[PDB]
């Protein structure tokens, strides 16, 4: 014998977390991506001492390519 | 020293309407219907 649970309106709530979530993971899904694409193929940079005669840009002093970008 | 004849048929009308309302809380053998 199943009997009807009285409940409130879950369809809201559950609605916003959704949302929420497609949101979020449709523009973060494509960074992340991005992230790990960047990080294997363009690895960061490596310490050297400054060749004779020559100075260097102001963005040539970090090591991340997406911090020197 | 009891129930008084008003609250005796009160409470027979409101237990038959409580009963009622109660088994109407049942659930028929098709009530969870699924969405495709
Ligand atoms: C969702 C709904 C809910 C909503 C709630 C609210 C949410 C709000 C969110 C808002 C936005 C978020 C803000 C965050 C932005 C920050 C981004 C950032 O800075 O990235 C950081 C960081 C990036 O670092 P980096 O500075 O860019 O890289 C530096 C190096 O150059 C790199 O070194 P490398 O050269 O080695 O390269 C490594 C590379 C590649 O490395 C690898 O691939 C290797 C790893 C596996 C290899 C192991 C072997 C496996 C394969 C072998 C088997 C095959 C071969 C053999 C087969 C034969 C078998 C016999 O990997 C990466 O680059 C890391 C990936 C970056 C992903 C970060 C995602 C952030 C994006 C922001 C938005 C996020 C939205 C959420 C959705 C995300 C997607 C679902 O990424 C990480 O998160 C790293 C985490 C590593 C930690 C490991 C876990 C250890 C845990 C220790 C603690 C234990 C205590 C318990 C706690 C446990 C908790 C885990």
């Amino acid at each position: 014998k199943r009997l009807f649970i009285i409940k409130p309106s879950g369809f809201y709530d559950r609605r916003f977390l959704k949302l929420m979530r497609f949101y979020i993971l449709l523009t973060g899904i494509p960074v992340a991506i991005g992230i790990t694409l960047v990080n294997v193929f363009i690895g960061e940079a490596e310490l050297a001492d400054i060749p004779e005669g020559y100075v260097p840009e102001h963005w040539e002093y970090f090591k991340h390519p997406i911090s020197r970008w | 020293s009891g129930y008084t004849p008003d609250e005796k048929l009160r409470l027979q009308q409101l237990r038959e309407l409580r009963r009622r309302w109660l088994k109407d809380q049942e659930l028929s053998p098709r009530e969870p219907v699924l969405p495709p």
